[PDB]
């Protein structure tokens, strides 16, 4: 049922679960800060969007309503949140 | 960067804000497209003749910036207002969006699919009906084509989402545009034959083309069963009276709709437009106000101002217009190269007739050449030309004929009767001859014969529809040819673009091959390339956007090669690039 | 001596009845009170619509005795058809410019008001062959004024809204340039 997961982080996390995803088939959506846009993660998914724009990237990237709205335009079934983001919050 | 656009001057890319986005007043309505799509083309044409108001079709799409922009306005800025024009101007009957030299110079110059064109705006623009100028048995071509090729074009070209279907004759032969119309009406759109205006109605010295002319071509289209008369005044020929007069004896021959399409090159297009409306004309022609004017068609917000507490109104949203012509303004500074320069009413047309497009070919191609500066002998050798030829309808491709005719007879020195004696001799140019040959159809009143025989020698001439004594065409031959020269196996669209532009299409496939979808790039970024340190963002597809920055140029090498130092989505990449300039 | 009446807002525009139809009527009433041989329309930035010059036209005409000349700019893209439609209600004289310098914030061209009005009930008092003449030269030296040449020219309806006169738009232009508030023009003309 699964074809597409957003991961909800960067660095070397999101790449790693974009190879995790990439392995058991699934599409993977990447989302990045405008101060992350030269991150690898952003251009190792097969899609891309900015998120928090106008926020500080940390906030940019706690942006839980961006997050979502992204993981909705873009289709994808599932979030991986990875670390030390948004992974243990509960909201 | 180091090479330049073709065509054009080396220049420095200026820095450009975005262009401003309209703020609209959103009123949901039924358009006429949604009228062709549940209901048929019959549904539309009674809605048409049930409004009141006169309809506006928007030729910003396509007519606006064939007259000023060298049709070279790019699909990347289209998709920036076609929603906008869609939803905030709900009242168009219909966006004139293809056709006419469109589907050439998009290939050519701009290295973009008009098939991708239309496809990307047809989607952005659901509730639109698209118009195209379709030039009856030559399609978008400038040449003759066989019948099944036509029908295929019509086919494929209203799957896509081509609505309503302009068709005109050159020579306003209806032999040369039964069959489109027939085809229009097969596929379920809109077909509207159209009358070439030229001549003067009004001027009893000038009877060739009379009011009764004009009446009998239009009972002749009505009897084909083509849903919307349209008149076409290529080169704004049509004065206001007259335009008052000739709508007015048409609506008494036809019960057709007619669609009035004239172009404002004397300055009287608004005025025309105005005489037409109190004549009962159903469809205008407009522009958007930054690409009206001149050469163009009258301005959409003008004429509703025109028309605004007389007894038919413009049916438009003035202020969403108005807000969309903000980002018709500031697009169109994108397109300087492209500019023809100062501009200004010029009753002068009225004595030459040279339609715009075949004025700035025309002025392109002498002052290519070293006799550019006896130009107003060159519009006068082109009014006599027509005169002698037995004054024909100038439009595409007959202005060509016209046009080149006259280049060839002030360029080596000709006279009415050098031609007219000792032409035998002379190698006169290609058009010309392939006109007198009957490639292009039959002119009303025939070929000066004598002269026809002194333009023709031992050449041969026919005398009725060139399409019928057209070399068939096989699609299966066709596309499998087609399939070995590019890389893959092609759709309709290209192969019917092959068949009518093969060197066109291929050497398109060739850019496409080589530099890729330039379509997506901005204008700017498009004929400018990139400065040192400059970023640009390219969008490839949804979710993908290449950030690219120019960081260093080389110097040129002694094989004339540079090495321009970018970085590509964070990395460095070096990109070797032959400087044309250094030659080795 | 021409007295002339600046025309501003709209007189088919019930919205704004400060400037409506009874005003000039009195205004024109007041004028012909003085011993002024010729009544004239100022419209300085273009207003008058052509249903409303018609409308105006009319109305001073059978208000006052004095020929009327009007006096109007093309900045909107309407000024062959709002003299056309004062030329319908019996407009006197009418300005004009040259068609090299015609159009924009200047006046609707002779050679176009003269093939506006052919074959209708009034004519054009011009010898348009001699006009289109003396138009080449005026085109060859407008080629000397490039410097000072404004950028390009659309047809631009906001002058019903804002009623800048060109040269009240011109200037404005400059001092939104000169200093650094060029990029905000649009709020300037909302201003
Ligand atoms: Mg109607
Ligand atoms: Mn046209
Ligand atoms: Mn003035």
């Amino acid at each position: 049922h699964m074809k597409k997961l957003l991961v909800a982080n960067r660095g070397e996390i999101a790449v790693r679960v974009f190879r995790a995803c990439n392995e058991l088939g699934l599409s993977t959506v990447a989302v990045y800060a405008r101060e992350d846009e030269y991150s690898v993660h952003r251009f190792k998914a097969d899609e891309s969007y900015l998120i928090g724009q106008g926020k500080k990237p940390i906030d940019a990237y706690l942006d839980i309503d961006d997050i979502i709205r992204v993981a909705l335009e873009s289709g994808a079934d599932a979030i991986h949140p990875g670390y030390g983001l948004l992974s243990e919050n509960l909201e | 960067t180091v090479n330049g656009f073709p065509g054009i001057e080396n220049t420095e890319k200026r820095h450009f804000e975005e262009p401003r986005q309209p703020l609209l007043n959103l009123e949901k309505k039924k358009t006429a497209k949604n009228i062709l799509d549940e209901q048929g083309a019959d549904a539309v044409v009674d809605y048409v003749k049930n409004t009141k108001e006169v309809l506006l079709t928007d030729t910003t799409l396509r007519d606006a910036h064939q007259s000023l922009l060298a049709t070279r306005l790019r699909l990347q800025d289209m998709k920036g207002i076609a929603q906008a024009i869609d939803q905030g101007l709900p009242e168009l009957f219909s966006a004139e969006m293809w056709g006419g030299a469109t589907f050439d110079v998009a290939y050519r110059f701009l290295n973009e699919s008009p098939w991708y064109r239309l496809r990307k705006l047809r989607k952005l623009m659901p509730n639109t009906m698209f118009q195209m100028l379709f030039r009856g048995s030559n399609a978008v071509g400038y040449q003759n084509y066989p019948d099944n090729v036509i029908e295929e074009f019509i086919r494929v070209a209203a799957h896509e989402g081509i609505d309503v279907f302009r068709i005109f004759d050159s020579l306003n032969w209806l032999p040369q545009m039964e069959k489109s119309i027939q085809a229009v009406r097969d596929n379920g759109k809109i077909a509207e034959a159209t009358i070439c205006y030229t001549g003067d109605i009004l001027d009893p010295s000038r009877p060739k083309y009379n009011i009764q002319y004009y009446k009998d071509l239009a009972k002749e289209l009505e009897a084909t069963g083509a849903h919307i008369l349209a008149v076409k005044d290529m080169a704004g020929l049509l004065k206001p009276q007259a335009a008052y007069r000739l709508i007015s004896e048409l609506k008494d021959t036809v019960d057709l709709p007619i669609h009035l399409h004239t172009h404002d090159t004397s300055g009287n297009g608004i005025i025309t437009y105005s005489g037409a409306t109190q004549a009962g004309v159903d469809i205008i022609d407009v522009a958007t106000a930054s690409l009206a004017g001149g050469t163009s068609q009258p301005s959409m917000q003008s004429i509703y101002y025109a028309l605004e507490h007389g007894p038919r109104h413009a049916s438009i949203n003035v202020k969403n217009a108005e807000q969309i012509d903000h980002y018709w303004e500031d697009v169109r500074k994108y397109y300087a190269p492209f500019e023809a320069g100062i501009t200004s009413p010029q009753t002068e047309v009225y004595m030459h007739e040279m339609p715009g497009g075949q004025y700035t070919n025309l002025k392109s191609q002498a002052a290519a050449v070293g006799l550019g500066h006896r130009f107003d002998e060159i519009k006068q050798m082109y009014r006599k030309v027509n005169m002698m030829f037995g004054d024909i309808i100038k439009v595409t491709p007959s202005s060509k004929v016209v046009g080149d005719m006259a280049l060839f007879m002030i360029q080596n020195d000709l006279t009415e009767e050098d031609v007219y004696a000792r032409g035998n001799e002379l190698n006169f140019p290609e058009s010309v001859v392939s006109f007198f040959r009957g490639d292009l159809g039959q002119p009303v009143g025939g070929f000066p014969e004598k002269l026809q025989k002194i333009i023709v020698k031992d050449k041969a001439v026919i005398t009725d529809r060139p399409g019928l004594h057209a070399e068939k065409v096989d699609f299966e031959t066709v596309k499998a040819d087609l399939e070995q020269k590019i890389g893959y196996e092609p759709g309709d669209h290209e192969v019917i673009s092959y068949i009518m532009y093969p060197q066109v299409f291929l050497d398109y496939q060739k850019m496409q091959r080589e530099f890729g979808a330039v379509t997506l790039l901005d204008t700017p970024t498009f004929l400018h390339g990139m400065r040192l340190n400059e970023k640009i963002e390219v969008q490839i597809e949804k979710g993908k956007t290449l950030s690219i920055r120019l960081d260093e140029i080389g110097e040129p090498d002694l094989a004339g090669n540079r090495v321009l130092f970018f970085n590509l989505n964070g990395q460095r990449r070096e990109v070797v690039i032959n400087d044309q300039s250094v030659q080795a």
